[PDB]
């Protein structure tokens, strides 16, 4: 796959969490960008989403606790989730061209995460 | 007078017009845009000649 994730594992509850995804091209990050994860028994829910510029509107439901961290020239974007709870036991992805529409966005797999 | 004279013509009229068309159910591409499985973004639509 052309995108990969690195981060997970079995965490107290209360831990941190990161994953990494990136690309190489200024050009290949036009526009959109977000995040988003499915847990087992859970519908869809996604959390924030930014432009080129770095505006970011975030779900009002579980935005207490998003921070992300941007660069360009290393042409990556890192979702940064804290307080490892004990529902966090499923895959996560990072999009790119998020917004594109039905055949405009490519998807990744994940990494397994274990929470008690 | 005796003989034999041309009056008028006879034509049988036709009933039952046929229209015949090929298969021609190639690609019909609308299950793109009406049916997507996930819909395009507000402001980002999809163009698909």
């Amino acid at each position: 796959v052309q995108l990969v994730e690195s981060g997970g594992g079995l965490v107290q509850p209360g831990g941190s969490l990161r994953l990494s995804c990136a690309a190489s091209d200024f050009s290949f990050y036009d526009y959109e960008m977000s995040w988003v994860r499915q847990a087992p028994g859970k519908a869809l829910e996604w959390i924030g989403s930014m432009y080129h510029s770095g505006r970011t509107y975030i779900n009002p439901s579980l935005k207490s606790l998003v921070t992300i961290s941007r660069d360009n020239s290393k042409n990556t974007l890192y979702l940064q989730m804290n307080s490892l709870r004990a529902e966090d036991t499923a895959m996560y992805y990072c999009v790119s061209n998020w917004a594109s529409g039905s055949t405009g966005d490519y998807w990744g797999q994940g990494t397994l995460v274990t929470v008690s | 007078e005796k003989g034999i004279y041309q009056t008028s013509n006879f034509r049988v009229q036709p009933t039952e017009s046929i229209v015949r068309f090929p298969n021609i159910t190639n690609l019909c591409p609308f299950g793109e845009v009406f049916n997507a499985t996930r819909f395009a973004s507000v402001y980002a639509w999809n163009r698909k000649r």
